[PDB]
């Protein structure tokens, strides 16, 4: 006799169970929020804890071939965005001296494209960090009511949605 | 999915 589910109880044949394909434990459908009628519609089942781990590890796993191609498509979508104009290329040292006096880790979409090309990134978190740097640098350097700051707000919102469901 | 029902 083994103990199963998050509730740690022995098997009761009068209750509905669903098996997790990742950890191989069994769960009462009632304890994990899934009814028999709903279970019929899914091929594999991943329990809540295993799913939380899978969701969290998406940004830490190795970037695959397909991931890299996907990153290129994500960059292309941002590059075509109306609010991406301040972030397409590095700030021109000649248009703006003190920009580089205070930003030592600048970032832009063209530089990110180069980094994706040469596979500088090896985990999604690294790509997301560079993207976030583009927006954080902008918000650090410009007033919140300024067009530059707000473009970062808009594009970051667009970015977050674009990245939904990115990893296989 | 793998299940156990009555
Ligand atoms: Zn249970
Ligand atoms: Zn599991």
């Amino acid at each position: 006799t083994k103990l199963y589910c998050i509730c740690k109880t022995p098997e009761d044949e009068s209750k509905f169970y669903i098996g997790c394909d990742r950890c191989q434990n069994w769960y009462h459908g009632r304890c994990v929020g899934i009814l028999q009628s709903e279970a019929e519609l899914i091929d594999e089942y991943v329990c809540p804890q295993c799913q939380s781990t899978e969701d969290a590890m998406t940004v830490l796993t190795p970037l695959t071939e397909k991931d890299y191609e996907g990153l290129k498509r994500v960059l292309r979508s941002l590059q075509a965005h109306k609010m991406a104009w301040p972030f397409l290329e590095p700030v021109d040292p000649n248009d703006a001296p003190d920009y580089y006096g205070v930003i030592k880790e600048p970032m832009d979409l063209a530089t990110m494209e180069e980094r994706v090309q040469r596979r500088y990134y090896e985990k999604l978190t690294e790509f997301v960090a560079d993207m976030t740097k583009i927006f954080d640098n902008c918000r650090y350097y410009n007033p919140s009511d300024s067009p530059f700051y707000q473009c970062a707000e808009v594009l970051e919102s667009f970015f977050v949605q674009k990245l939904k469901g990115f990893k296989a | 999915a793998r299940t156990k029902q009555t």
